[PDB]
């Protein structure tokens, strides 16, 4: 009825549907995965190209927020670019005012309050996006996920997207304590080529990015020849 | 006002006098120019007594609101960029020389000198105030880096005592505090137990022979202390 038309309406049992309807925009989106590898964090996503003529590098869902942190989004691409352009502004404030790099748990708590502030007012709609904050600050390697409700949580590994239930069981076979960033790019990319089917889309490729001690604590994308072929 | 902060291996030693003076009259002879920002980060405080007090408790509220949201300790470089931001966008309206020194577990002991112009310079030792111009040639000769905690306390107390002996603006007590990995230890030595004073300096005992007796020769024989002889 009229109990699911905006954000400032609790249900008869205390639920907000426009937040929960925005969570179905992430569950119908492409598959995301991540891993914390005891000296860094590796994040991989699958770009579903809708045409053969797209340039390699188009629609990259991984964006660098600071030198040590970067947010990969899962859900709607243009809604997540408002989260990226906000968390960059949160990370520029700590460098310019407090003369310090932003911590991993503090950048994620600023993302979860920007995403929550658009779920409490009638004129605004929640994001169709789950943001994955991968950071390496002076509190170690961090891996956070902010859902459209504004809930942040530290993870060791995460699967998000359509086949987030099959890819979650494929993460339970990894270690995360002896796991390094050297092997996990080959492992996490091999999750995506097994969890995802080619009988719906013909064009699908993977985009991996890390931040670890080997890359001098810098959030970078891959050199193109480290990813497995298929 | 004579303020200074000197680094040793563990942490820093803050040192200051105690006198606010309205031009020529001692309004307060027991001032406290060592202002607490957080538990391990203080600042020395020179210049205008009102303009630097309003900055010191505006930074200390941004800095404690930061510490609660972070959930960890505050770096000294964080506190020294909140004075530089405020002393630069108010530099035509305030009179503020600030020396920020403290301790953090990442960088150890840090000393930042923020002059009246609003710049920020990270140092080994800093000087400030109107009485600091006496202490440059005193630290060029008598200061060797790498002292212990007990040696930096007795040096900075001996450093301030040479400063307010010549300076008219400075004087009173000597308030020192050390900021390192232990608890912050403060110490206030008075004037009458100061390590230096010109009144008990044994080379200023002889009066300068100004008031010569009326005599027959050019032989200078000291002052005239009596009406008869
Ligand atoms: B020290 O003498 O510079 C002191 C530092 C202050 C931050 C505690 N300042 C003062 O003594 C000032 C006068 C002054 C002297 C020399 C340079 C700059 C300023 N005192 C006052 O501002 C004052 C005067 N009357 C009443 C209250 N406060």
């Amino acid at each position: 009825s009229g109990h699911d038309q905006s954000t400032d309406v609790f249900s008869a049992e205390g639920r907000v549907f426009q937040v929960e309807y925005a969570g179905k925009a992430v569950d119908n989106s492409s598959t995301a995965v991540a891993a914390c590898c005891k000296d860094g964090v590796v994040v991989a996503v699958e770009k579903v190209h809708t045409s053969r003529m797209l340039e390699k590098g188009s629609n990259n869902r991984i964006h660098a927020v600071d030198r040590q942190a970067g947010i990969c989004i899962c859900g709607l691409l243009p809604d997540g670019r408002a989260i990226v352009s906000r968390a960059r502004q949160e990370a520029e404030n700590s460098r310019d005012i407090f003369a310090t790099p932003i911590r991993g748990s503090v950048l994620a708590n600023r993302v979860g309050e920007f995403m929550h502030a658009y779920t409490t007012h009638f004129a605004y709609r929640p994001f169709g996006c789950s943001a994955i904050i991968a950071s390496y600050a002076d509190d170690g390697p961090q891996l956070f996920v902010s859902d459209p409700s504004g809930t942040v949580a530290g993870y060791y590994g995460v699967a998000l997207g359509k086949a987030k239930t099959v890819a979650k069981s494929e993460l339970e076979k990894l270690d995360f304590s002896s796991l390094t960033c050297d092997e996990a790019v080959g492992k996490l990319a091999s999750i995506l080529h097994e969890v995802h089917d080619k009988q719906k889309d013909k064009l699908y490729e993977v985009e991996v990015a890390w931040v670890c001690d080997k890359s001098d604590r810098k959030f970078v994308h891959v050199p193109a020849d480290m990813v497995p072929a298929e | 006002t004579t303020i200074l902060a000197v680094s040793y291996n563990g942490g820093v030693v803050l040192a200051a006098d105690s006198r606010t003076s309205s031009g020529t009259y001692v309004v307060n002879r027991a001032s406290n120019k060592l202002t607490k920002l957080t538990k391990k980060i203080y600042c020395c405080r020179s210049g205008s007594a009102a303009d630097t007090q309003a900055l010191a408790e505006r930074v200390s509220n941004y800095l404690g609101s930061y510490q609660t949201d972070i959930g960890a300790g505050v770096n000294v470089a964080t506190a020294a960029n909140l004075f530089q931001k405020m002393c630069y966008m108010n530099r035509w309206n305030i009179s503020a020389g600030i020396i920020v020194a403290g301790y953090d577990p990442i960088n150890g002991g840090s000393v930042y000198s923020i002059p009246s112009g609003g710049s920020c310079v990270k140092l080994d030792y800093a000087l400030g105030g109107s009485g600091s111009i006496f202490l440059y040639s005193f630290f060029d000769a008598n200061y060797k880096p790498g002292m212990s905690k007990s040696e930096c306390v007795a040096f900075c107390q001996r450093a301030v005592a040479h400063a307010y002996s010549r300076d008219g603006s400075s004087g009173g007590l000597i308030r020192t505090i050390t900021l390192d990995a232990d608890e912050p230890e403060d110490q206030t030595i008075p004037w009458n137990r100061s390590p230096y004073c010109m009144e008990k300096d044994p080379k200023y005992v002889t009066q300068a022979t100004q008031n010569q007796p009326f005599s027959s020769s050019a032989k200078i024989t000291g002052n005239r202390m009596s009406s008869t002889g």
